[PDB]
RNA sequence: GCCCGGAUAGCUCAGUCGGUAGAGCAGGGGAUUGAAAAUCCCCGUGUCCUUGGUUCGAUUCCGAGUCCGGGCACCA
RNA sequence: AAUGCGCAGAUACCGGGAGGAACGCCGAUGGCGAAGGCAGCCACCUGGUCCACCCGUGACGCUGAGGCGCGAAAGCGUGGGGAG
RNA sequence: CACCUCGAUGUCGGCUCGUCGCAUCCUGGGGCUGAAGAAGGUCCCAAGGGUUGGGCUGUUCGCCCAUUAAAGCGGCACGCG
RNA sequence: GCGAAUGCCGGCAUGAGUAACGAUAAAGAGGGUGAGAAUCCCUCUCGCCGUAAGCCCAAGGGUUCCUACGCAAUGGUCGUCAGCGUAGGGUUAGGCGGGACCUAAGGUGAAGCCGAAAGGCGUAGCCGAAGGGCAGCCGGUUAAUAUUCCGGCCCUUCCCGCAGGUGCGAUGGGGGGACGCUCUAGGCUAGGGGGACCGGAGCCAUGGACGAGCCCGGCCAGAAGCGCAGGGUGGGAGGUAGGCAAAUCCGCCUCCCAACAAGCUCUGCGUGGUGGGGAAGCCCGUACGGGUGACAACCCCCCGAAGCCAGGGAGCCAAGAAAAGCCUCUAAGCACAACCUGCGGGAACCCGUACCGCAAACCGACACAGGUGGGCGGGUGCAAGAGCACUCAGGCGCGCGGGAGAACCCUCGCCAAGGAACUCUGCAAGUUGGCCCCGUAACUUCGGGAGAAGGGGUGCUCCCUGGGGUGAUGAGCCCCGGGGAGCCGCAGUGAACAGGCUCUGGCGACUGUUUACCAAAAACACAGCUCUCUGCGAACUCGUAAGAGGAGGUAUAGGGAGCGACGCUUGCCCGGUGCCGGAAGGUCAAGGGGAGGGGUGCAAGCCCCGAACCGAAGCCCCGGUGAACGGCGGCCGUAACUAUAACGGUCCUAAGGUAGCGAAAUUCCUUGUCGGGUAAGUUCCGACCUGCACGAAAAGCGUAACGACCGGAGCGCUGUCUCGGCGAGGGACCCGGUGAAAUUGAACUGGCCGUGAAGAUGCGGCCUACCCGUGGCAGGACGAAAAGACCCCGUGGAGCUUUACUGC
RNA sequence: GAGCUAGCCCUGGCCAGGGUGAAGCUGGGGUGAGACCCAGUGGAGGCCCGAACCGGUGGGGGAUGCAAACCCCUCGGAUGA
RNA sequence: GGUUCGUGGAGCCAUGGGGGAAUCUGGGCGGACCACCGCCUAAGGCUAAGUACUCCGGGUGACCGAUAGCGCACCAGUAC
């Protein structure tokens, strides 16, 4: 769902906040599988080097596993689904047979006293892990690894899927939240299902005091400064860009493609 | 109104210290010249404890 | 006020190193129709804005003008 | 006929893959539904309806302002989807 | 036109304070008249003193409202920071 | 060899005994001292702070503390005084705060990486604090220090030792430490208010009172043991394939008891052996404490924290430090070691510790009406309160005074009649103003608009009455009320704090942000919409690099761009520019290639140019694309009254402005033309639209609610005005004290008409005019001030733009 | 040179007292079951009034100032960007 | 890049990139190049003196003489 308030007060009128009631009786995170301290810091060693970070609640990391491979074999319960302020998702917090717990990008339909666990063995469930070349075409899937033993990176912020097209060789088409098909490598891990809380995207903050919140601080429009400052600056009142809308750089921002072409990832990719 | 002198003896040593200048190249020549020169004091007088 | 441009058939426009100037529509005679249109078939027509000049000869090249359209009229 | 598509190689043919939508034949003036409607196949959940036996209740019935629900198509919202 | 002033002569309007000119709006005289009378028109003397308050606009001006004997014009660095 | 450079340095003048003498909290007198006192001391009157103008702490400052001598200078006057000179004293911890602890950002940095050098990064570690940790409170003394010296009571560490317990044992595993915002419960405490009760020196004044009168005071600390609040916490036994060794520890499973507890614990609060304080007043008394008041009493009620038990509880989303100490676990080691628990005796370093500290001792050149973090901050009354009035404790009257009683200025008070006629504008000032009760419209996104508007009550006295919390279910004490009679003034939130209100437009949705030192806004931001880039060693940004931010993120996510709540919408043109897609073509650089030619050698040779042709990206070319840069017509003619023109013609293009708006924050002509408000309206509101030159995400048109935004009405009220008058205080003025400034060629510096480089005190003629000041006014000295900020000129300079040029 | 000013990062501190009364609950009503509608409890909010604190709207005064940006009255925000 | 040498006919000496020998009938140079004719020996290193300067000590001066001379003749780079 998602909670809705009443016009008590403006802003309060469209703001909308996520609902938490999937949330298990956690709130507060386990200091041992995480949380590790977040280092806050909106740049670089010196200048700043992305605009409008800042602000924004204290935060502690929860140090999630993004390669549920060590533990093949060995179960685990799903003994929690945890709120996560470092992700869109929602965590779920597992307790091993082998006593270890750990942290999965908690996926959807995942649920309390449930039992999954990782491996080729691994039955095809939600919540199982295993490689991408046993996952049964077709089937649905988050969290993905590129590339084998190096960590899951695909899908895997709310809502978010991938989906087994079928394999060449070595490896199977995927067709990643994109859209775009890429072929990966068949001995990557993904978890199967669809990670969840598919309704983040639909939280509507309401007010400016939401986006600092969240450490966004305000952005500041090109045309809307001095020539010194941007390609779109001065010229009197209003003004259209007068240039092929730019950057503060100088690169233009609507259409001029980014991607470097000569890069060994393509061969591996077909559109977007 | 609130002036440009905001003493803070700390702030002082860590900005002008002795150990302070002889970390840069910049500071050490900074030194370099203060003693061709002649002043009494090389670092900004200051005391704590 | 200063500068540029336009002034060709009744209307709307095309065209020409200079020399017997065209288009669409309109208009005129026929034809088809019971009769109007549409549609065929035949037709003129233009002192090529005015005025000076150059030339053998200019609407076609040059100067002045008349009316029209466009631009400028700022620091004061 | 022209647009338009085609030697930077279309059309036509073969193989492979993606996707969406509608479901040939059976389908018939056929059937079900209160109406709107409902058509590839399968499973589950569920309404309605006919018949036989004539066993039980015993008239508990009919209709029905208002209320309530349903209600093709197009159209609107949020998100998705998108071949024709 | 550009002669003083660019090592500075503050540059509209309003307010305040005025003062002067007359080519007089009023009031005072006077000749005419297509001046019966009262009203005027017109021109000649004549500023001594008067020369209202509002609406609109920054306005000067101007147009209105309501009056008035009249509701003058102009100069004083478009008098006066 | 100097008169000039708004010359430089120094000196001394002018303005001038002039403006000032730094908050309008205020003074007066009597005694002292003294060469000399308005200005120092003391006393007594008076006024002023008191959520302070009073206390304590931190920073900063550094002797400014105290004391004795002192006054040149410094203290805007005076000074016998001083925060001033000379000298002398004074700041004393195991427990307070830093350090022989810990980690945060961030520094630094073994490995290691990177840079022409300087040097730049950087897993550990180290450094790093007002965060975590950590043992003391109450009194007493000094002129000046005191949680440091002294007294009482109470603690912490380490080393050695005796006794008794135990597998003891790490920088390693685990646990813990450990953590948000808001709202809060139960007990306490700090703090405060009563007392018919207890202990007090005294007092009855001026009409009354010797009264269960007035005035003063009725506490503090405190180990154990106890109580009373709470906070923490399951206990067993089995398995074990996890916590990068091991574990008897955690973590997982399994079963056995317990289970909104108890027990064990740990805080806090009381009580506590006991220790200590102990007014008013009165007497000494310089001062400025001491005595006495006492063998002081030291008790009962009530209000009660934003503090404590505290890691307590609930709810919420934005989902809220690390590390050590401290427990527990075991590895090496050692188990005559070693820890632990008792109890003794020893040992216990360094630095700060004075004073000012919202300020005369800090930051502002000044003893500057400014700035400066934390805690305490009494009482009464007003609904509350850290507000407002007065006032405790405490501290002040601000370091020039005395008189006057003008103009004019400042801040202030009142005003006849009228009332916005004032003005750019009701600018300013008024009106209104607290709480309780009636009662409130359009429109609306249903919240709101609301404190709409508009009214009524509000003081005190007497009677009756309803509830609560604390005592026990009564008493007193407090906390909310209801009703019934009556009194007094002009007036009852009787003073002080404490909205003027409507109707209607523009812009922006809204709370927010901004030009520190002339703009707070219609600007920026903002939720939200769209476009576009980005598959992750992302894109993008910083860096020469390493490295890093992005992000320990991964397309419901990151970057860029534009719009800008929300509603209804967002037309048509890709012809030029841009971006995207085009394995063809044309062109195209090194390069490959050598047809061919040349220079020399006697020659082999050696050196040279060099046509085909094969040679990328880019460009040309073909396509696409507008919430990409952008663009979105002209002239004629037509309807049977006229007029217009649904319709037509024909040029023009890439296409020819759709909806919706429109004399508009856009309209020139223009106070456009009709309506409306007005006695009158260049403004304003509604309209109509030849829209000089609106128009759909440089969004279009709307819109509830917001606006110290900008415009137009009206009501209320008024000195804004007609139209001024009076009055107050601070100045102005006079007297005594101290005493500037910009300016200044030098002066013995009148008016008019003239003249003059064309506006003369300084020339001509004429007219005026005894010498010198004081308070005022500002016309002139083209008055002061800034080598004009506009203008133009310098082949002057800078910032910004681009399809200027050349480059990186 | 960021001991002024701007931004961020680490760790702490502060915000009198009033008012409004969201969601949730709980009870009642409602229905086949519901939505929902009443009470009450509740305590939300870039919510309201208003000190501190943070500002700096309008006017006046100041203009060789108390001051190289001050003072007076008046306004803005005040659990939050 | 250096040389006077700014492509210039541009050598010589340095060197970042690619290719890449030889040992004396080897190899560099005499200003493209070739041929004669000549000079010289690269791809390791060291080496007094003549030269530069003056913080410091001394001598001198048609050098200054307290606004001059050093910023300081004076407890000056201090006060500020
Ligand atoms: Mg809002
Ligand atoms: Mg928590
Ligand atoms: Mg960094
Ligand atoms: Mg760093
Ligand atoms: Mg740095
Ligand atoms: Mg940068
Ligand atoms: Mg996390
Ligand atoms: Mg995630
Ligand atoms: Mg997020
Ligand atoms: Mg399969
Ligand atoms: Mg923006
Ligand atoms: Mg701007
Ligand atoms: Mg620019
Ligand atoms: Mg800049
Ligand atoms: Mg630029
Ligand atoms: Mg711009
Ligand atoms: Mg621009
Ligand atoms: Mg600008
Ligand atoms: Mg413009
Ligand atoms: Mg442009
Ligand atoms: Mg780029
Ligand atoms: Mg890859
Ligand atoms: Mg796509
Ligand atoms: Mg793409
Ligand atoms: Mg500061
Ligand atoms: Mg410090
Ligand atoms: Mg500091
Ligand atoms: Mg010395
Ligand atoms: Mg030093
Ligand atoms: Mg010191
Ligand atoms: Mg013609
Ligand atoms: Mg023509
Ligand atoms: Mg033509
Ligand atoms: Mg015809
Ligand atoms: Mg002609
Ligand atoms: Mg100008
Ligand atoms: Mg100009
Ligand atoms: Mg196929
Ligand atoms: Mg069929
Ligand atoms: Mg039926
Ligand atoms: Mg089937
Ligand atoms: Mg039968
Ligand atoms: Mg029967
Ligand atoms: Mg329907
Ligand atoms: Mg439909
Ligand atoms: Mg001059
Ligand atoms: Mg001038
Ligand atoms: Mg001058
Ligand atoms: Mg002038
Ligand atoms: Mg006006
Ligand atoms: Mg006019
Ligand atoms: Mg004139
Ligand atoms: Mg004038
Ligand atoms: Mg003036
Ligand atoms: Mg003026
Ligand atoms: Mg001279
Ligand atoms: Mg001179
Ligand atoms: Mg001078
Ligand atoms: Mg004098
Ligand atoms: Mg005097
Ligand atoms: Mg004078
Ligand atoms: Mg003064
Ligand atoms: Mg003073
Ligand atoms: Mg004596
Ligand atoms: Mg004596
Ligand atoms: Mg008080
Ligand atoms: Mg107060
Ligand atoms: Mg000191
Ligand atoms: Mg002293
Ligand atoms: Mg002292
Ligand atoms: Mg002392
Ligand atoms: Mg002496
Ligand atoms: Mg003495
Ligand atoms: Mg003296
Ligand atoms: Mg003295
Ligand atoms: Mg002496
Ligand atoms: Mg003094
Ligand atoms: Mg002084
Ligand atoms: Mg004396
Ligand atoms: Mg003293
Ligand atoms: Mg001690
Ligand atoms: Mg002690
Ligand atoms: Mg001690
Ligand atoms: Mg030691
Ligand atoms: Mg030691
Ligand atoms: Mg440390
Ligand atoms: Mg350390
Ligand atoms: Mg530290
Ligand atoms: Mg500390
Ligand atoms: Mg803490
Ligand atoms: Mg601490
Ligand atoms: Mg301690
Ligand atoms: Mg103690
Ligand atoms: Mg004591
Ligand atoms: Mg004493
Ligand atoms: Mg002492
Ligand atoms: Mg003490
Ligand atoms: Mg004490
Ligand atoms: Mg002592
Ligand atoms: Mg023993
Ligand atoms: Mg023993
Ligand atoms: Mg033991
Ligand atoms: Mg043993
Ligand atoms: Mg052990
Ligand atoms: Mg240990
Ligand atoms: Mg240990
Ligand atoms: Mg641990
Ligand atoms: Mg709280
Ligand atoms: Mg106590
Ligand atoms: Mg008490
Ligand atoms: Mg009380
Ligand atoms: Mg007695
Ligand atoms: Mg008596
Ligand atoms: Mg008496
Ligand atoms: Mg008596
Ligand atoms: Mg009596
Ligand atoms: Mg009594
Ligand atoms: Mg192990
Ligand atoms: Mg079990
Ligand atoms: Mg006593
Ligand atoms: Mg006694
Ligand atoms: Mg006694
Ligand atoms: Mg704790
Ligand atoms: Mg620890
Ligand atoms: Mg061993
Ligand atoms: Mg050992
Ligand atoms: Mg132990
Ligand atoms: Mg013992
Ligand atoms: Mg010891
Ligand atoms: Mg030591
Ligand atoms: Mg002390
Ligand atoms: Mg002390
Ligand atoms: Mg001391
Ligand atoms: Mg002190
Ligand atoms: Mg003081
Ligand atoms: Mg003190
Ligand atoms: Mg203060
Ligand atoms: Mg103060
Ligand atoms: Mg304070
Ligand atoms: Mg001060
Ligand atoms: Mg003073
Ligand atoms: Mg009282
Ligand atoms: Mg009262
Ligand atoms: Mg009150
Ligand atoms: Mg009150
Ligand atoms: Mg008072
Ligand atoms: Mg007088
Ligand atoms: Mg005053
Ligand atoms: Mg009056
Ligand atoms: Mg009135
Ligand atoms: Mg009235
Ligand atoms: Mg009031
Ligand atoms: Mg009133
Ligand atoms: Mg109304
Ligand atoms: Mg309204
Ligand atoms: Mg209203
Ligand atoms: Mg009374
Ligand atoms: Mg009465
Ligand atoms: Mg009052
Ligand atoms: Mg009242
Ligand atoms: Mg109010
Ligand atoms: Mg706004
Ligand atoms: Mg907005
Ligand atoms: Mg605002
Ligand atoms: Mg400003
Ligand atoms: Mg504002
Ligand atoms: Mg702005
Ligand atoms: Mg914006
Ligand atoms: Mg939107
Ligand atoms: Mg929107
Ligand atoms: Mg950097
Ligand atoms: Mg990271
Ligand atoms: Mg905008
Ligand atoms: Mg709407
Ligand atoms: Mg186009
Ligand atoms: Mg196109
Ligand atoms: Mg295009
Ligand atoms: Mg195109
Ligand atoms: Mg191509
Ligand atoms: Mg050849
Ligand atoms: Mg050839
Ligand atoms: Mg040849
Ligand atoms: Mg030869
Ligand atoms: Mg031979
Ligand atoms: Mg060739
Ligand atoms: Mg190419
Ligand atoms: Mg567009
Ligand atoms: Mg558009
Ligand atoms: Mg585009
Ligand atoms: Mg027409
Ligand atoms: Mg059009
Ligand atoms: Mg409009
Ligand atoms: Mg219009
Ligand atoms: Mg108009
Ligand atoms: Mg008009
Ligand atoms: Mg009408
Ligand atoms: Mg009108
Ligand atoms: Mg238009
Ligand atoms: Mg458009
Ligand atoms: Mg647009
Ligand atoms: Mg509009
Ligand atoms: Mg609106
Ligand atoms: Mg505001
Ligand atoms: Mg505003
Ligand atoms: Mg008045
Ligand atoms: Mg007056
Ligand atoms: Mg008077
Ligand atoms: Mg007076
Ligand atoms: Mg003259
Ligand atoms: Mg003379
Ligand atoms: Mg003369
Ligand atoms: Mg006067
Ligand atoms: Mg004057
Ligand atoms: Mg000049
Ligand atoms: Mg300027
Ligand atoms: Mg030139
Ligand atoms: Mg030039
Ligand atoms: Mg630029
Ligand atoms: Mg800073
Ligand atoms: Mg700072
Ligand atoms: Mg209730
Ligand atoms: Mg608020
Ligand atoms: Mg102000
Ligand atoms: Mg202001
Ligand atoms: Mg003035
Ligand atoms: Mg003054
Ligand atoms: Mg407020
Ligand atoms: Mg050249
Ligand atoms: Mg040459
Ligand atoms: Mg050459
Ligand atoms: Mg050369
Ligand atoms: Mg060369
Ligand atoms: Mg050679
Ligand atoms: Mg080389
Ligand atoms: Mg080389
Ligand atoms: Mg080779
Ligand atoms: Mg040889
Ligand atoms: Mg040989
Ligand atoms: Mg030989
Ligand atoms: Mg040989
Ligand atoms: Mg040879
Ligand atoms: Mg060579
Ligand atoms: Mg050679
Ligand atoms: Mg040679
Ligand atoms: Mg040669
Ligand atoms: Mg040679
Ligand atoms: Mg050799
Ligand atoms: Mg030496
Ligand atoms: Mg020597
Ligand atoms: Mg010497
Ligand atoms: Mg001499
Ligand atoms: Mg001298
Ligand atoms: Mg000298
Ligand atoms: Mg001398
Ligand atoms: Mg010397
Ligand atoms: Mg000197
Ligand atoms: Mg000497
Ligand atoms: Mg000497
Ligand atoms: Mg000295």
């Amino acid at each position: 769902a998602v909670k809705k308030f009443k016009p008590y007060t403006p802003s309060r009128r469209f703001m909308t906040v996520a609902d938490f009631s999937e949330i298990t009786k956690t709130e507060p995170e386990k200091s041992l599988v995480k949380p590790l301290k977040k280092t806050g810091g909106r740049n670089n060693q010196g200048r700043i080097t992305v605009r409008f970070r800042g602000g924004g609640h204290k935060r502690l990391y929860r140090i999630i596993d993004f390669k549920r491979w060590d533990k093949v074999g060995i179960p685990a319960k799903v003994a929690a689904i945890e709120y996560d302020p470092n992700r869109s998702a929602r965590i779920a917090l597992l307790h091993y047979v082998d006593g270890e717990k750990r942290y999965i990008i908690a996926p959807d339909g995942l649920q309390v006293g449930q039992q999954v666990v990782a491996g080729p063995d691994a039955p095809i469930q939600v919540g199982n892990a295993l490689p991408l070349r046993f996952i049964p075409v077709g089937t649905v899937v988050h969290a993905v690894e590129l590339e084998p033993k190096k960590g899951a990176k695909l899908a895997r912020a709310a809502g978010t899927s991938a989906q087994i097209q079928g394999r060449e060789g070595d490896y199977v088409i995927l067709r990643l939240p994109s859209g775009e098909l890429r072929k990966v490598h068949g001995e990557c891990y993904a978890t199967v299902g669809a990670v969840g809380n598919a309704d983040h995207k639909n939280i509507v903050l309401g007010k400016a005091g939401r986006s600092r919140w969240l450490g966004r601080r305000p952005h500041v429009r090109g045309a809307a400064m001095n020539p010194v400052d941007h390609p779109h600056g001065g010229g009197e009142g209003r003004a259209p860009r007068g240039r092929p809308p730019a950057s503060p750089w100088g690169w233009q921002t609507k259409g001029l493609k980014t991607r470097k072409r000569r890069k060994p990832s393509s061969r591996f990719i077909i559109a977007r | 109104m609130k002036r440009t002198w905001q003493p803070n003896r700390r702030k002082r040593a860590k900005t002008h210290g002795f150990r302070a200048r002889m970390r840069t190249p910049g500071g050490r020549k900074v030194l370099k010249r203060r003693r061709q020169k002649g002043r009494w004091r090389l670092t900004p007088a200051v005391r704590k404890r």
